RNA sequence: GCUCAACGGAUAAAAGGUACUCCGGGGAUAACAGGCUGAUACCGCCCAAGAGUUCAUAUCGACGGCGGUGUUUGGCACCUCGAUGUCGGCUCAUCACAUCCUGGGGCUGAAGUAGGUCCCAAGGGUAUGGCUGUUCGCCAUUUAAAGUGGUACGCGAGCUGGGUUUAGAACGUCGUGAGACAGUUCGGUCCCUAUCUGCCGUGGGCGCUGGAGAACUGAGGGGGGCUGCUCCUAGUACGAGAGGACCGGAGUGGACGCAUCACUGGUGUUCGGGUUGUCAUGCCAAUGGCACUGCCCGGUAGCUAAAUGCGGAAGAGAUAAGUGCUGAAAGCAUCUAAGCACGAAACUUGCCCCGAGAUGAGUUCUCCCUGACCCUUUAAGGGUCCUGAAGGAACGUUGAAGACGACGACGUUGAUAGGCCGGGUGUGUAAGCGCAGCGAUGCGUUGAGCUAACCGGUACUAAUGAACCGUGAGGCUUAACCU
RNA sequence: AAUUCCUUGUCGGGUAAGUUCCGACCUGCACGAAUGGCGUAAUGAUGGCCAGGCUGUCUCCACCCGAGACUCAGUGAAAU
RNA sequence: ACACAGGUGGUCAGGUAGAGAAUACCAAGGCGCUUGAGAGAACUCGGGUGAAGGAACUAGGCAAAAUGGUGCCGUAACUUC
RNA sequence: GCUCGCCGGAAGACCAAGGGUUCCUGUCCAACGUUAAUCGGGGCAGGGUGAGUCGACCCCUAAGGCGAGGCCGAAAGGCG
RNA sequence: AGGACCGAACCGACUAAUGUUGAAAAAUUAGCGGAUGACUUGUGGCUGGGGGUGAAAGGCCAAUCAAACCGGGAGAUAGCU
C-alpha cells in the first residue's frame, strides 16, 4: 500500500535506468528537394519519393 | 483476444463509429484530400478503402447506400456522375496515404488521405 | 464441542460443551452447565448414569 | 444431462405425473446423467389411485431428454419432454406396463430389453 | 468521653448507575493469537485378573504400571495494550502420518464370500442436500472412500457480515431506582492507488575472450500418477447347500487434466430481415436518425462448452513391510552373521514440459574481416587516415503473436495487409417496373437483392533510394603433433 | 409464548430429509388482566414460514457492448 | 475551501403520439459538459444475450429475471359490511 | 462554413434573493484555466445602466420591536 | 365525501450497487413511500445554554451537544506518559 522506509536515490537511478529516450537513427533524404525527412513520411515541403505529392 | 477479427473500436461506441464515417467519407469525396489521424486512416482503410467500393457503378437503385450512411444526396450526384467515370478501369486501390507529422495539441499521428487520380 | 452462550472468545473459542453417548444402545448425554467442561463432562457422566438406572427401570 | 431438483414427467402407466430427481446414481461424484441412466427420484404428483403415492422414494430410468443424445453420424436426438420410466429399488425393473411415447436405441440392453419390447415407438 | 474493628485512626457527617460516555496512563494487568508447562486431554506401551466352552494373550482386558504427542481443558502472565481485526462461510490452499479408498503383507475364533486386528505404504483419490449464525450434529441419498490433524484452532491491505460485541426498541427476569441479565427477540457504515520481500508472467543490460547465423546435447526443475462397473476365466476353487472367489484378460464408465471448433450448440451491437412511435430528407415512393442495438427474428468468422480426441500406463532398477535359500557362531536348530533370492500406487526411472546467466556459461554446423601510421610511462597500450563485411537493428506493411516489450511473416523480384474479381456464406424473393384488387395488399420478374471477420485469385493502392549499427584475422602459457 | 433454562420437550401437519414454521400437549425454569388480558376486518419500504410464475442466484460459466486499466503526448498529487 | 455530479424561490408553457406538466421524438431556442490520441490483455465498473436445469445458491429468491394498458367476463376466505 | 450529436415543463426564456464589472469593445498570454490556448467570467485600457406611470422611497398595518410617562426591580434593568 | 385510491411535480429516504485520498466532510445510479393534508414552501417574527426546543431518539440549537460558542479566572490541576 505504502512504503515502510525511505527509498534510496541510488535505486531511483536503477528504476530510471530503462526509462531513457531514444533518438532517430537516420533521416530519409529526399531525392528531388534534396532534404532530410522522416523515413516513409513526406517532407516538410510536400515531397515524398521525389515527387511533389501535395501542393501546400 | 481478437483472432482473425477485423475492426478498431476507436474508443467510441458503434453508433458514433457509424456517424463519424458519415461526415469523414462525406467530405473526402468533396475535397479529394483531407488531413486526419493515422488510425483514423488505418481503420479507415477498412472503411474508406471500402467507401470507394461505394463508388463503383451507376444504376437507379445504387443511389442509396450513399444516401444511407451519408445523409446526403449531393455527394451521390458527384460519385456516379463524375468519379465513377473517372475511376472506370481501376480494380481497387483508389487512394493513397501520406503520413504527415504529428498533431500539435496532443501528439496525435496525423496523415493525409486522398484519391489516386486527384489531378 | 463449543457452546453458543454469550461472551464470544470465552465461550466459542473453548470446548466447554460435552456430549456423552452409549455404544450398544446409542443414548447421548450433553451438558453445558458451568464454564468448565469437567463441570459438564462429569455432570453428563451423572446424567447418563441417571439415564442408566432408568434403563433397567423403564423397561421393567 | 439431468441434475438434481429437475421436474420430470412420467412415461409409463405407473400412476405418477410429476417426479423430481434427488440423486444422480451410477458413478463416484457423477454430476450428470442422460438417457440409459438411473436416478433416485421422489414423486411430487400422482393419480388418486395408482401403483404409487405422492412422496415415494424410488429409482427410474431416463428415456426422453430435451438436452440431446448424439449418434456416430453426428445426429443428435433431442426431445421436447423430459420423461422417465419408474423402476424398482431392488429388482430395478419397470413397474408400469403401457409405455407412453417414443424412445431411443440407446435404451436397449440386457437390463432394459423389457422396456423397448413394450415401447410404442423406437427410433 | 470512640467495634475511630478498614483497629498508626483522611472528615462531626457520605450510596449507586453509566452500552451516551470522556481524559490520564499500563503489556507493571484480563479476554484471541504466540511462548513455556503437559495436570487434564489424546495416543501408545508393561503386567495379566479374567471373558472368550476349554483356550489371558483370535478377539478383549479388571486391578495397576510406564511413555509419547503438543492436540483438549487448564496453569503461568514472558511478547503485544502510541492497536497483533475474532465466529462461520466463500475463494484459494499446503503440510503431518497417528492411512479413509486404492497398494503390500502377518495372524485369525480367516471354507469361500465376507471380515477381524496388526505391520508396511502419504503416489493419487477422498459427496450432495434438509434442519440450524453455524461449528458440531442429526437426517435423507450417494460414494471406492466420504481420513484425522498442523497451519494466528491457515487464509478480512481477498470477499461475506448471519452469529458475538455500541448506541434504538421489547419481553421474561432482577433492582425502590437510574439500570443490568453466559436470558431472549427486531433493527443495525467491513478503509487502504503495493516501496520492499515473496509469487505469476514478460523484457532490457552485460557476460560467456574475433564476429555472426543456427541446430542441439540436458545439469537441473516442473507436470502427471484416481477409480468404479460389466464380461471372460466360471458357477470354476470352495462349501452340505446357500453362496461364491484368487490369478489373468477384455470392455465401458465416473471424476480430473490437456488439446480442439469437423460436429452439437451458445455468442455473433460490424451480416440481414421484421416491426412501434416520432423527426428529417420539397413531396409520394423510398430511406435514415433517435428511441437500452428502439423492440424482435435469425445468422458468418472469431471466441467458446454442455461439443469431441487424448491422458493416467506397461517396463526397468533398488527396496519397505514380508517371504525365502544355503549356513556356522550354537555336533542340532537357525532368512544372516559370510553368501543368496523374492518382494508394494513410496523411491529412482520410464511419460510430457522447461532448460548452458549449467559463471562449471558446454557441444557440433555454417558465414564474415587479410588497410595505412604516430605516440611514450613499449603494451591485452593510446591516437590518427582508409576501410564498414557477415550480419544486425531501425522503418513500413502485418499476423489465428501480443498490456508494452518480445515473437512471427513480408517489404516491389514482392501476395504483407487493404482494395478489387471469383466463390461460398448467411437474413430470406429487394428496388424500380408491371399486373390484379375500392383499398390495405397480393402476383410477375425472384434464393432475387444484399452480404462483417471467410475460401480462390488480382499488384489496384500502401510496403523508398539510402543511411545507421557492427569492422579490418583475433591474449598468454606450456603441451602435443606438422615442418 | 418477542416470556420455556432444561430443550432440536412430546405428538400431529408440512419436506425424500424441517435445531425453522403451522396445529395441539401445559411440565407457565420465570403469562396474566388498564407499566392492560384475549380476539380482531382493514392496514404495513413490519417479523417468520410455504407455493406458483420467473430467471446466470447456482450447477458452470461463455460471449459481445461500452467506461477505466495498459501505450504516447501535456499536466501532475497523496498518506507514509 | 474548487470553472465542485449537490442545494436554491417565483414567472413562461410550441408539434406529433399520449389521460397527462408521464414518456418518446422534436420546434423555437441552447449546447456537445477543458487533457487528448491510440492499443482492443487480465481486471473491476456499467451493459446485452445464453444450451440443459430452475433456488439446488445463500444467513436469507439479496439483486437480477418476471409482472405491467384499455375494455369485457369472472373473482375465495373473512368482514368492523 | 459544412454536416453530426444532445437538451427542449429545459442543458430555453424570465425575476426576486444573492453576487457586485462578471456586461460591451480594444489589447495582452507571464500567472490564472486540472493540457495547448491565437481563447476566456484572466491581465490591461476604454465604454456601457436614462422612468409622473416599472420597482424602491412613500401612505397603511400583522407577527412583532421599542417605548413618554407608568409599574416593578441591589445597580445594570424588567414590563408596558 | 375521504389524515380515500393509482400516480407527476413536490416531499421523504426503505433496499441494492457504487463511491470511501471521493463528483460530494452522506452524493449519484437503480428502484421505493407519501403525494388534499398530522400537506409542502417563500418572506419575516419569537424561544439562548443547566437554557431552549422536542409526535421523545438524550434528539436538535451555524459541519460540534449527556451540557453550544467566544473571551476571561488561567501558566485550572495532573502521585500520569
Ligand atoms: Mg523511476
Ligand atoms: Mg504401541
Amino acid at each position: 500500500a505504502v512504503q515502510q522506509n525511505k527509498p534510496t536515490r541510488s535505486k531511483r537511478g536503477m528504476r530510471r535506468s530503462h526509462d531513457a529516450l531514444t533518438a532517430v537513427t537516420s533521416l530519409s533524404v529526399d531525392k528531388t528537394s534534396g532534404e532530410k525527412h522522416l523515413r516513409h513520411h513526406i517532407t516538410a515541403d510536400g515531397y515524398y519519393r521525389g515527387r511533389k505529392v501535395i501542393a501546400k | 483476444m481478437r483472432h482473425r477479427k477485423s475492426g478498431r473500436q476507436l474508443n467510441r461506441n458503434s453508433s458514433h463509429r457509424q456517424a463519424m464515417f458519415r461526415n469523414m467519407a462525406g467530405s473526402l469525396v468533396r475535397h479529394e484530400i483531407i488531413k486526419t489521424t493515422l488510425p483514423k486512416a488505418k481503420e479507415l482503410r477498412r472503411v474508406v478503402e471500402p467507401l470507394i467500393t461505394l463508388a463503383k457503378t451507376d444504376s437507379v437503385a445504387n443511389r442509396r447506400l450513399a444516401f444511407a450512411r451519408t445523409r446526403d444526396n449531393e455527394i451521390v450526384a458527384k460519385l456516379f456522375n463524375e468519379l465513377g467515370p473517372r475511376f472506370a478501369s481501376r480494380a481497387g486501390g483508389y487512394t493513397r496515404i501520406l503520413k504527415c507529422g504529428f498533431r500539435a495539441g496532443d501528439n496525435a499521428p496525423m496523415a493525409y488521405i486522398e484519391l489516386v487520380d486527384r489531378s | 464441542y463449543r457452546t453458543s452462550g454469550a461472551g464470544g472468545q470465552h465461550v466459542n473459542r473453548t470446548e466447554s460443551a460435552v456430549r456423552i453417548t452409549h455404544i450398544p444402545t446409542g443414548i447421548v448425554t450433553q451438558c453445558q452447565n458451568d464454564r468448565s467442561q469437567h463441570k459438564n463432562k462429569d455432570q453428563a457422566m451423572k446424567q447418563m448414569k441417571a439415564k442408566l438406572y432408568e434403563l433397567e427401570m423403564q423397561k421393567k | 444431462m439431468i441434475q438434481e431438483q429437475t421436474m420430470l414427467n412420467v412415461a409409463d402407466n405407473s400412476g405418477a405425473r410429476r417426479v423430481m430427481c434427488i440423486k444422480v446414481l451410477g458413478g463416484s461424484h457423477r454430476r450428470y446423467a442422460g438417457v440409459g441412466d438411473i436416478i433416485k427420484i421422489t414423486i411430487k404428483e400422482a393419480i388418486p389411485r395408482g401403483k404409487v403415492k405422492k412422496g415415494d422414494v424410488l429409482k427410474a430410468v431416463v428415456v426422453r431428454t430435451k438436452k440431446g443424445v448424439r449418434r456416430p453420424d453426428g445426429s443428435v436426438i433431442r426431445f421436447d419432454g423430459n420423461a422417465c420410466v419408474l423402476l424398482n429399488n431392488n429388482s430395478e425393473q419397470p413397474i408400469g406396463t403401457r409405455i407412453f411415447g417414443p424412445v431411443t436405441r440407446e435404451l436397449r440392453s440386457e437390463k432394459f430389453m423389457k422396456i423397448i419390447s413394450l415401447a410404442p415407438e423406437v427410433l
